[PDB]
C-alpha cells in the first residue's frame, strides 16, 4: 500500500512540475547582469564605503 | 686589548627585554591566551623582564667596563636586594609552574575544577612575598653587607648566606626535580598502558628543561654556598656563573612558550596579524 | 549628551553583570564532564541507563562519582541516519559504544557486522578524530551460553575464526571455558584491528567486557575519563 | 501496478529534461564574457566577539544590523551589540544541543532549536522579566536543522525527519506541513516577499515551497551531495546552494535549471554556509578549510579569502544593508569582516 | 543528478554463477567509494562488499567472502559483482549503493529508510 500510495502522489506532483511557464535562460542571465550592475554602487563590500562614516572602523 | 665582550652583554640584556615584552604583550593582546595555566608563565615573564630591566644592565655596563661600584653606598643595598628578590621570584615561579603541572597531570578530574585566576594570583603573591622576605635580614642589621666605598657585594656571613641559598635554590630545586620525576613516571606509565601486542619522548622535553635550569643556575649557587670557605676565587669564574644565571632568565621564553602547544601554535599567527 | 552617556553606562553595567554570570557558568561548565551513549537498538544501553539512574529527541542522566559530575546523553527520537547529527559530539569526553555480543525469526538480522561497520565509520569520521570511544562489549553471559551450546554465529559468519588463536596477552578469569574466552577475544581483536589501523595517534579505544547488570560499569567510565584527560594534559604540555 | 506509475514518472522526468535542455541556447558564463572583472577583494576583521564557551552553530543578523544572535553548545544564547561589542542578553537554554537560531524581523522574539526536536521562542520585551520562554513548538520527529520567522506569530521550521512545517506561535499548532524530501532537510531560506521559501536536503536536490498553499512548485537536482546551505538571490528569482560536493551552484526559478558552477581543483572540502552580498555580485561561502571564499556570482572566479578562523566555519551571515559580514566558527569566536 | 541502474538477476539453481552490473552514471565515479547491499525477504538491509576509489582495497562480509568478487571500471564507469557457487540462502534483492561524500573512507549506506544514493536494485533468487 505504501509503495503505490507514494508513487501515485509522486506522479501527480511531477505532472504539475511538467506544466509551468518559464522564461529563456539567456533572458534570466541578462536580468541577473542588469540587477548586479544596477545595484553595484550601494554595496559597501563591492564599493568600499568611505572610512569617515563606517561605524566599525 | 680591545674586547668584543662589550656588545655581547648589552645584546643579551636587550634580547631578554625584547623577549619578555613580546611574551607579555602577546598574552595581553591575544585575549584567548588568558587562562589560569598561562598566568604562571606571564608572571615568570614579568619577573624576567624585571631582572633584565633593573638588574642586568648595571652589571653589564659598570662591572664590565669600569669594574667598580660607582653608584655610591645607598644604591648598593637597593641593587643587592632587588637582584636577590627577582632571582628568587623567578626560581620560585619555575617551582610553582612545576607544582601546578604535577597537580594537573596527577589529578586531571579534580584539580582543574579549582584552577582559577584567583588561585594563580594568590600563589604568585606568596612567591613574591617569600622572595622579598629573604632580603629583610640585611635591612634589620642581622647580616650587614660587605660592601665598600668602591665595591658592592652580598653579605658572606654563614647565618644569612646558608639560609638565603637554601630558601632560594636548594629546596625549590629539589621540589622541582621531584615534581618532574613524578611527571615523567606518570607520563611513561600512561604511555605504556596504551599498547597492544598488535591486534592483528617526554624524556627529551623534561631533560631539556632540567638541564637548562641546572646548567644555568647550579654553578653560581654552588660557588655562593662555598664562597665562605675562602681559606679568593678568580673573577672570571665568579662572574660567568652569574651571567649563566641571567642566561636562565634570557632563555626562559624559549622553553615554556615553545613547549606548550597552545602558545606554540598561537604565536605563529603573528605573521599576518601584525599587518 | 547625557542621553548617550547614561545609555552607555547602563549598557556597560549590564555587560559587567552578564560577564560575571557567564564567568560563574564557566566554572560550572568546566567542572562538569559530558558523555555520549551510543550503540545498536537491541543493545543493553537501556538497562545500563536504568541501573545508572539508581517523545523527546534526547534524554539526560547525570551521575556523580568521587565528587566529580558526569553528564551522559542518550539519543531519543531521532532518524536512524546518523552522519549529520553525530558531528555534534566532537567535544564530548568520550563515546560509549555499547555493542551486544550475543552470538545466536529470531535471527532477523546480523547486527554484529552492522555494529562493526558503524564503529569503523565513526572512527573514520573527520570531526570525531579527537573523540576517544569506550567500547563496552555487552552481553557476555549470552555469548558464553551460545558458545557452550555449540551453535554460535562466530564460526559461520566470521570464517577467519578457524585460524584465530588466543593472544598470549589474554587474561581470562578462572573458570571461564576456553572457547568463550577465544570468542570474546576474537570479538575484541576485530574492533582493535578496525581501530588500530589509523596510526595517527589522535584516537584511542578502551575495550571492556561487561554486563548490563554489572555495578562496576560506572567505575569503568570514571577510570577511562581520568585516563583520557590525563593523556590530553600530557599532549598539551608537549609530553606526547 | 507500480510499473504503470514508475514509467509515467520517468516519462514526465524525460519531458521536463527535454524542455529544459531545449531552452539552453546560451549560458550565463558565455554571455558574461564581456563583463568587467571584479578584481581582488580584501577584507579585514573589524570586530571579535568573545564569551561563548563551546562551538557556535548558527547566527542571525537583526533587522537594524545592530544586534546579533549566537547559539552555542554551552547552553547560552547571547545577544551581542555589533558596534560596541557589549553583550545585551545571555539566555540559558534548557537543552544544550541547539543547531539553529533566528531573530524575529520585529525583534520582539528569538528562536532556537536542535537535537531536542523542540523550538523555543524567547520573548525579549517582557515587562519585568529580562527573558523568558513563551512557547515550545513540539511536534517534530527529528532534530531541528533550521528555522526562520515570517511574522511575530508565524515561524517556518526544518527538521531531520524530511519534513518542514509552519507553526502558529499563538497556538503552537502546525498550520502547514511540507513533505517530499527523501532525506534530511538541512537549511531554509525565506524569499524577499516571504510568500515562497526554498529548502535544501540530503537528497542532492532543492525544492521550492509556498507557505499559503504548502505544495512544491519546482525541484532542482544539480548538486551531487547533501545541501548544507541555501540562500535566495536578492531579486528573489534565483538562489545559490552549498553542498558537500565542494561546488556551489546557482539556480534560477524561471530558467528552472543550474546556471553557474563554482569550483576549483584545489578545493575538495565541503561547503558549510552560503550567503549573498547586497548587490548579489559576490558569493560568500564558508568552507571546512577554516576560511571563507569570495566567488564572483557572474564570472565564477575567486575574488578573495577570509582566513583567520582556527576551526570550522559553522555559519556565515551578512547584514541587511550588506555593510558587514559576520562569520561564526566552532572555535567559539565570532569575527566581523568589512 | 545521481542515478544508479543495477543489471542482471533471475532464478538459478544452487551453485550457479551470476554476474551483476551497476551502470553508475550522472556523477564522478572515481571520486566516490562504492558498496554493494542486499536485502533477503522478510529481513532488513545488510552490507555485502565495498570497493575503494581505485579498487586498491577491497573487503567482503564473512558470509560471502571469496564467493563474491567486487570490481569497478573507471573508463566504462560501471561496477561489477561476480557471484559464484551461489547458495540458496543468498537469495535477496541486491542494491548498488554509494555513500554521500567523496574523498572519504566512511560510508553510511546501510540505512533502513529510503536512501538517496542507492539504486532500485535487482531481484536475485536461488532455489532448487
Ligand atoms: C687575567 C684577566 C685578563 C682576566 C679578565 C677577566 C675577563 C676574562 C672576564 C671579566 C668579565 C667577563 C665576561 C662577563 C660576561 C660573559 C658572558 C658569558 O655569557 C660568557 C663570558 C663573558 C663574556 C665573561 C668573559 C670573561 C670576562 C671578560
Ligand atoms: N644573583 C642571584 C642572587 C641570589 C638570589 N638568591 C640568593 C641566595 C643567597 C645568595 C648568597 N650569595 O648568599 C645570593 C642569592
Amino acid at each position: 500500500t505504501a509503495s503505490i500510495a507514494q508513487a501515485r502522489k509522486l506522479v501527480e506532483q511531477l505532472k504539475m512540475e511538467a506544466n509551468i511557464d518559464r522564461i529563456k535562460v539567456s533572458k534570466a542571465a541578462a536580468d541577473l547582469m542588469a540587477y548586479c550592475e544596477a545595484h553595484a554602487k550601494e554595496d559597501p563590500l563591492l564599493t568600499p564605503v568611505p572610512a569617515s562614516e563606517n561605524p566599525f572602523r | 686589548e680591545k674586547v668584543v665582550i662589550g656588545s655581547i652583554l648589552t645584546l643579551i640584556t636587550l634580547l631578554t627585554i625584547a623577549g619578555n615584552c613580546l611574551v607579555v604583550i602577546s598574552v595581553c593582546f591575544v585575549k584567548k591566551l588568558r587562562q589560569p595555566s598561562n598566568y604562571l608563565i606571564v608572571s615568570l615573564a614579568l619577573a624576567d623582564l624585571s631582572v633584565a630591566v633593573a638588574v642586568m644592565p648595571f652589571v653589564s655596563v659598570t662591572d664590565l667596563i669600569g669594574g667598580k661600584w660607582i653608584f655610591g653606598h645607598f644604591f648598593c643595598n637597593v641593587f643587592i636586594a632587588m637582584d636577590v628578590m627577582c632571582c628568587t621570584a623567578s626560581i620560585m615561579t619555575l617551582c610553582v609552574i612545576s607544582i601546578d603541572r604535577y597537580l594537573g597531570i596527577t589529578r586531571p578530574l579534580t584539580y582543574p575544577v579549582r584552577q582559577n585566576g584567583k588561585c594563580m594570583a594568590k600563589m604568585i603573591l606568596s612567591v613574591w612575598l617569600l622572595s622579598a622576605s629573604i632580603t629583610l635580614p640585611p635591612l634589620f642589621g642581622w647580616a650587614q653587607n660587605v660592601n665598600d666605598d668602591k665595591v658592592c657585594l652580598i653579605s658572606q656571613d654563614f647565618g644569612y648566606t646558608i639560609y638565603s641559598t637554601a630558601v632560594a635554590f636548594y629546596i625549590p630545586m629539589s621540589v622541582m626535580l621531584f615534581m618532574y620525576y613524578q611527571i615523567y613516571k606518570a607520563a611513561r606509565k600512561s604511555a605504556a598502558k596504551h599498547k597492544f601486542p598488535g591486534f592483528p619522548k617526554a624524556a627529551t622535553t623534561l631533560g631539556i628543561i632540567v638541564g637548562a635550569f641546572t646548567v644555568c643556575w647550579l654553578p653560581f649557587f654552588l660557588l655562593s654556598t662555598a664562597r665562605p670557605f675562602i681559606c679568593c676565587i678568580p673573577l672570571w669564574v665568579e662572574r660567568t656563573f652569574l651571567w649563566l644565571g641571567y642566561a636562565n632568565s634570557l632563555i626562559n621564553p624559549f622553553i615554556y612558550a615553545f613547549f606548550n602547544r597552545d602558545l606554540r601554535t598561537t604565536y605563529r599567527s603573528l605573521l599576518q596579524c601584525q599587518y | 549628551t547625557e542621553d548617550q552617556r547614561n545609555e552607555e553606562k547602563a549598557q556597560r553595567e549590564a555587560n559587567k553583570k552578564i560577564e560575571k554570570q557567564l564567568q560563574k557558568d564557566k566554572q560550572v561548565y568546566r567542572a562538569t564532564h559530558r558523555l555520549l551513549l551510543l550503540g545498536a537498538g537491541e543493545s543493553g544501553k537501556n538497562t545500563i541507563v536504568k541501573q545508572m539512574r539508581i517523545t523527546s529527541g534526547i534524554f539526560e542522566t547525570k551521575f556523580q562519582v568521587d565528587k566529580v559530575n558526569f553528564h551522559m546523553f542518550d539519543v531519543g527520537a531521532q532518524r536512524d541516519e546518523r552522519r549529520k547529527w553525530i558531528q555534534c559530539f566532537n567535544d564530548v569526553t568520550a563515546i560509549i559504544f555499547v555493542v551486544a555480543s550475543s552470538s545466536y525469526e529470531d535471527n532477523q538480522t546480523n547486527r554484529l557486522q552492522a555494529a562493526l561497520k558503524l564503529f569503523d565509520s565513526i572512527w573514520n569520521n573527520k570531526w570525531l578524530r579527537d573523540t576517544s570511544v569506550i567500547l563496552f562489549l555487552n552481553k557476555q553471559d549470552l555469548l558464553a551460553e551460545k558458545v557452550l551450546a555449540g551453535k554460535s554465529k562466530i564460526e559461520d559468519y566470521f570464517p577467519e575464526f578457524a585460524r584465530y588463536t588466543t593472544p598470549e596477552d589474554a587474561t581470562p578469569e578462572p573458570g571461564e571455558d576456553p572457547r568463550v574466552t577465544r570468542a570474546k577475544y576474537f570479538i575484541r581483536d576485530e574492533f582493535l584491528r578496525i581501530s588500530t589501523a589509523s596510526g595517527d595517534g589522535r584516537h584511542y579505544c578502551y575495550p571492556h567486557f561487561t554486563c548490563a547488570v554489572d555495578t562496576e560499569n560506572i567505575r569503568r567510565v570514571f577510570n577511562d575519563c581520568r585516563d583520557i584527560i590525563q593523556r590530553m594534559h600530557l599532549r598539551q604540555y608537549e609530553l606526547l | 501496478e507500480l510499473d504503470q506509475l514508475r514509467q509515467e514518472a520517468e516519462q514526465l522526468k524525460n519531458q521536463i529534461r527535454d524542455a529544459r535542455k531545449a531552452c539552453a541556447d546560451a549560458t550565463l558564463s558565455q554571455i558574461t564574457n564581456n563583463i568587467d572583472p571584479v578584481g581582488r577583494i580584501q577584507m579585514r576583521t573589524r570586530r571579535t566577539l568573545r564569551g561563548h564557551l563551546a562551538k557556535i552553530y548558527a547566527m542571525h543578523w537583526g533587522t537594524d544590523s545592530r544586534l546579533l544572535v549566537s547559539a552555542s553548545q554551552d547552553g547560552k544564547l547571547i545577544i551581542w551589540d555589533s558596534y560596541t561589542t557589549n553583550k545585551v542578553h545571555a539566555i540559558p537554554l534548557r537543552s544544550s544541543w541547539v543547531m539553529t537560531c533566528a531573530y524575529a524581523p520585529s525583534g520582539n522574539y528569538v528562536a532556537c532549536g536542535g537535537l531536542d526536536n523542540i523550538c523555543s521562542i524567547y520573548n525579549l520585551k517582557t515587562r519585568e522579566g529580562n527573558v523568558r520562554v513563551s512557547r515550545e513548538l513540539a511536534g517534530h520527529t527529528g532534530y531541528l536543522s533550521c528555522c526562520r520567522f515570517l511574522d511575530d506569530n508565524q515561524i517556518v521550521t526544518s527538521s531531520g525527519d524530511t519534513t518542514c512545517a509552519l507553526w502558529d506561535i499563538e497556538t503552537g499548532q502546525q498550520t502547514t506541513t511540507f513533505t517530499g524530501h527523501t532525506g534530511d532537510v538541512m537549511s531554509l531560506s525565506l524569499a524577499p516577499d516571504t510568500r515562497l521559501f526554498v529548502s535544501g536536503a540530503c537528497d542532492a536536490s532543492a525544492k521550492l515551497w509556498d507557505v499559503r498553499e504548502g505544495m512544491c512548485r519546482q525541484t532542482f537536482t544539480g548538486h551531487e551531495s547533501d545541501i548544507n546551505a541555501i540562500c535566495f538571490f536578492p531579486n528573489g528569482n534565483a538562489f545559490a546552494t552549498g553542498s558537500d560536493d565542494a561546488t556551489c551552484r546557482l539556480f534560477d526559478l524561471r530558467a528552472d535549471q543550474e546556471l553557474m558552477t563554482y569550483s576549483h581543483d584545489n578545493i575538495i572540502c565541503g561547503i558549510t554556509s552560503v550567503s549573498f552580498s547586497k548587490s548579489g555580485r559576490l558569493l560568500l561561502a564558508g568552507y571546512d578549510d577554516f576560511n571563507c571564499n569570495v566567488w564572483d556570482a557572474l564570472k565564477a572566479d575567486r575574488a578573495g579569502v577570509l582566513a583567520g578562523h582556527d576551526n570550522r566555519v559553522s555559519c556565515l551571515g551578512v547584514t541587511d544593508d550588506g555593510m558587514a559580514v559576520a562569520t561564526g566558527s566552532w572555535d567559539s569566536f565570532l569575527k566581523i569582516w568589512n | 543528478q545521481v542515478q544508479l541502474q543495477e543489471s542482471g538477476g533471475g532464478l538459478v539453481q544452487p551453485g550457479g554463477s551470476l554476474r551483476l552490473s551497476c551502470a553508475a552514471s550522472g556523477f564522478t565515479f572515481s571520486n566516490y567509494k562504492m558498496n554493494w547491499v542486499r536485502q533477503a525477504p522478510g529481513k532488513g538491509l545488510e552490507w555485502v562488499s565495498d570497493i575503494s576509489q581505485s579498487g586498491a582495497s577491497i573487503s567482503y562480509t564473512g558470509s560471502v567472502k571469496g564467493r563474491f568478487t567486487i570490481s569497478r571500471d573507471n573508463a566504462k564507469n560501471t561496477l561489477y559483482l561476480q557471484m559464484n557457487s551461489l547458495k540458496p540462502e543468498d537469495t535477496a534483492v541486491y542494491y548498488c549503493a554509494r555513500c554521500p561524500a567523496p574523498f572519504t573512507r566512511d560510508c553510511f549506506d546501510v540505512t533502513s529508510t529510503t536512501y538517496a544514493y542507492r539504486g532500485q536494485g535487482t531481484q536475485v533468487t536461488v532455489s532448487s
